[PDB]
C-alpha cells in the first residue's frame, strides 16, 4: 500500500452505570424530566430540571440526587461520597 | 521650577523665622503658607498643563513626583486634589487601552501592555509616594473601575499563561520563569470573573495534555500550587482529576500494551497508545463521531472497548473521532506522517481507492458537517509548500466534484514531518464563544442554586432581601452578583423538595432536610 498506519493514539472515555436510558433514583430516563416534575412545562422555565454527573461518572437527575442527598449523601451504585463536575448531558 | 522656587521660599522663611524672628510665629504663616499660598494655586498646579501632573506621568521624570510628594504632604486635601488627577489620567489609559472598537487586540500584547501600566504606575507609587495609603486606594478604585468592561481577558490571561507553560523557550532557566509567574498570578489577582477563567484553563490542560507529551513535566506542581494561593482548593477537585485521568491513562496504556503483546493477533493492533478518562472531568467534544474509522483503528478501539466492558464490569466506551493523534507512515524515503484522528478516515479511503471528491467522503463514510469541512480544509486549503493532498480545481472555497490527489514534497527534511494546521491563531469565533458562554452561564446558575442549599440549611430565614446579600458575599471573589438573575432562580425553589420557600407567607420559611 501506499499509507500505512503505525501509531495510534485513541482516547476513550468510559461510562459506568450511568444507565443512558433509566435514572437509577426515580426510574424515568437518563432524560424526559423526572417523578417531581414529569410535565415538561408547569412553571418549569426551559425546564429548569437537568442531568447530574458524579466523579464516580454516574449520572441521575440534578432534582433526583439533590433531594436523594437531603438523607442519604454516598451515591447509591457504589459507596463513594459522591463528588461533582458536569451538569447537563 | 515652580516646585523648587517654593521649596526654597519655604527653606528661606524657615532660615528667617529661626534667626530674624522666633520660630513660634512660623506655624499660622506655614498654614497660610501652604494655604493662601500653596492650596491657592494648587488647584490651578493640581491640573492645567504646562509639563504638569499629566505630562511627568507619561514622561517619567519620578524625581518631580517625589519632590511634589514631599512638598503637597504639608498643605490639607493636597493629596486627594492630586489623587483625582492622576486617577483621571489612569482611567484615561485604560479606556485607552480596553478600547474594544477594533476587534483585534492581540491576547498576549493587550495584557502585557496592562502589566507595563500597572507596573510603572506601581513603581512611582513605591518610589515617590513611598507606599502611600491613599494612593494605593485610589488606584485600586480605578483598577476596579475599567475591569467591569473587556469581558474576554481572563481569557486572553488563560491563552498567555498556556503559551508560557506549553514550552520555556524564552527564558530557558528557572527563576525568570519564577518571576513571570508570580507578576501573572499578581495580575490576576485584581481580576474578577474567574469562573471564565478556571473554565478556560481546564480546557488548555485538556488541549496541552491530550496533545504531545513532555512539555515541562515540572511546572504543573507549581501551576497547582499558585492556583491553591489563587483561585484556592473549590477548583482542584477537577483539577487534580484531570491529573488523575492522565496517570490512569497512561497506565491502561501500558497495560493494553502487555494485553496486546500476549493477544493481539490482528495488525490492527500495532503501536497503539490508548488513553483513559472518564466523561465527568473532561468535557464531550461533540455527540460522539461515528464516522467511518480506518480498518486498524477500528480493530484497535474495538480491542480497547471490549477490554473496557470486560474487566471494568459496569463501565463501558464511547467512541469518537475529535479528539488524539496518529503516524502516518508514508513512502525516495519512507517519511511518517501525522493526522490528528481527523484525516485518518479520508486517507484511508484514498488508499482503498484514490481519484475520489466530496460526494465520495460525504456519502460512504458517515461523515459529521462542521468538523468534516474543518478537516477538508485544513488538508487542501491554506496549504503551504508540504501539501500531501492536492487537487486539480485549485480555489478558496470548496466545491463538489474536485478530484483529490498527493504530491511529493521532499522539503520535509526528515522521516516525522507533520501537518499541525489545527491550534492556529487564537480566533474566538462567535459559535464557540456562544456556546462556551452559555455553558458558564449554565455553571453560574448551579454555582448560585448549589451554594444556597449548601449554606442556608444551617442559617436564618429571609423576609425580603436578607440572605440573597449573604449569598451575593460569598460570591463576591466569584464572579458579578447578577441580581436579576438570582432573584429569578431563587423563585425557581418553591418546585424544588428542599425549602420551597414560599412567596406569599414569606413569614417563616421551613428547613425540610
Ligand atoms: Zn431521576
Ligand atoms: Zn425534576
Ligand atoms: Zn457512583
Amino acid at each position: 500500500k501506499r499509507f500505512e498506519v503505525k501509531k495510534w493514539n485513541a482516547v476513550a472515555l468510559w461510562a459506568w452505570d450511568i444507565v443512558v436510558d433509566n435514572c437509577a433514583i426515580c426510574r424515568n430516563h437518563i432524560m424526559d424530566l423526572c417523578i417531581e416534575c414529569q410535565a415538561n412545562q408547569a412553571s418549569a422555565t426551559s425546564e429548569e430540571c437537568t442531568v447530574a454527573w458524579g466523579v464516580c461518572n454516574h449520572a441521575f437527575h440534578f432534582h433526583c440526587i439533590s433531594r436523594w442527598l437531603k438523607t442519604r449523601q454516598v451515591c447509591p451504585l457504589d459507596n463513594r461520597e459522591w463528588e461533582f463536575q458536569k451538569y447537563g448531558h | 521650577v515652580y516646585i523648587k522656587k517654593v521649596e526654597a521660599r519655604i527653606n528661606e522663611e524657615i532660615e528667617r523665622v529661626m534667626h530674624c524672628l522666633d520660630k513660634s510665629t512660623e506655624e499660622p504663616i506655614v498654614k497660610v503658607v501652604e494655604r493662601e499660598l500653596i492650596s491657592k494655586h494648587m488647584k490651578t498646579i493640581v491640573e492645567m498643563e504646562n509639563s504638569g501632573l499629566v505630562h511627568m506621568l507619561k514622561n517619567g521624570k519620578t524625581e518631580d513626583l517625589g519632590c511634589m510628594y514631599k512638598l503637597f504632604s504639608r498643605v490639607p486635601n493636597g493629596l486627594k486634589t492630586m489623587c483625582e488627577c492622576m486617577s483621571s489620567y489612569l482611567r484615561e489609559q485604560g479606556k485607552a487601552l480596553v478600547s474594544e472598537e477594533g476587534e483585534g487586540k492581540n491576547p498576549v500584547d493587550y495584557i502585557q501592555g496592562l502589566l507595563d501600566l500597572k507596573s510603572r504606575f506601581d513603581r512611582f507609587l513605591l518610589e515617590s509616594f513611598n507606599n502611600d495609603r491613599l494612593f494605593k486606594q485610589t488606584i485600586a478604585g480605578d483598577f476596579e473601575y475599567f475591569l467591569n468592561l473587556n469581558s474576554r481577558s481572563p481569557e486572553y490571561l488563560s491563552l498567555f499563561i498556556d503559551d508560557k507553560l506549553k514550552k520555556g523557550v524564552k527564558g530557558l532557566t528557572e527563576q525568570e520563569v519564577e518571576t513571570i509567574l508570580d507578576k501573572a498570578m499578581v495580575l490576576f489577582r485584581f481580576m474578577q470573573e474567574k469562573d471564565v477563567f478556571e473554565r478556560y484553563y481546564k480546557q488548555h490542560l485538556a488541549r496541552r495534555l491530550l496533545t504531545n507529551k513532555s512539555v515541562s513535566d515540572d511546572s504543573e506542581k507549581n501551576m497547582i500550587s499558585k492556583l491553591k494561593t489563587e483561585c484556592g482548593c473549590q477548583f482542584t477537585s477537577k483539577l487534580e482529576g484531570m491529573f488523575r485521568d492522565m496517570s490512569i491513562s497512561n497506565t491502561t496504556m501500558d497495560e493494553f500494551r502487555q494485553h496486546l503483546q500476549a493477544t493481539g493477533v490482528s495488525l490492527g493492533g500495532v503501536d497503539l497508545t490508548v488513553r483513559v478518562l472518564t466523561t465527568g472531568y473532561w468535557p464531550t467534544q461533540s455527540a460522539t463521531p461515528k464516522c467511518n474509522i480506518p480498518p486498524a483503528p477500528r480493530h484497535a478501539f474495538e480491542i480497547f472497548r471490549r477490554f473496557y466492558l470486560a474487566k471494568h464490569s459496569g463501565r463501558q466506551l464511547t467512541l469518537q473521532h475529535h479528539m488524539g493523534s496518529a503516524d502516518l507512515n508514508a513512502t525516495t524515503r519512507k517519511h511518517i506522517l501525522q493526522v490528528s484522528t481527523f484525516q485518518m478516515t479520508i486517507l484511508m479511503l484514498f488508499n482503498n481507492r484514490e481519484k475520489y471528491t466530496f460526494e465520495e467522503i460525504q456519502q460512504e463514510t458517515d461523515i459529521p458537517e462542521r468538523e468534516l469541512v474543518r478537516a477538508l480544509q485544513s488538508l487542501a486549503c491554506g496549504k503551504p509548500t508540504q501539501r500531501v493532498l492536492t487537487k486539480e480545481p485549485k480555489s478558496k472555497e470548496i466545491e463538489n466534484g474536485h478530484i483529490f490527489t498527493v504530491n511529493d514534497q521532499f522539503t520535509s527534511k526528515l522521516h516525522r514531518v507533520k501537518i499541525q494546521t489545527v491550534a492556529a491563531k487564537q480566533g474566538e469565533s462567535d459559535p464557540e464563544r456562544k456556546e462556551t458562554r452559555q455553558k458558564v452561564d449554565d455553571d453560574r446558575k448551579h454555582e448560585i442554586e448549589a451554594a444556597i442549599v449548601r449554606i442556608m440549611k444551617s442559617r436564618k430565614k429571609m423576609q425580603h432581601n436578607v440572605l440573597v446579600a449573604e449569598v451575593t458575599q460569598q460570591l463576591k471573589a466569584r464572579f458579578l452578583p447578577s441580581p436579576v438573575v438570582i432573584k429569578k432562580r431563587i423563585e425557581g425553589l418553591i418546585e424544588r423538595e428542599y425549602l420551597a420557600r414560599t412567596p406569599e407567607d414569606r413569614k417563616v420559611y421551613t428547613y425540610v432536610a
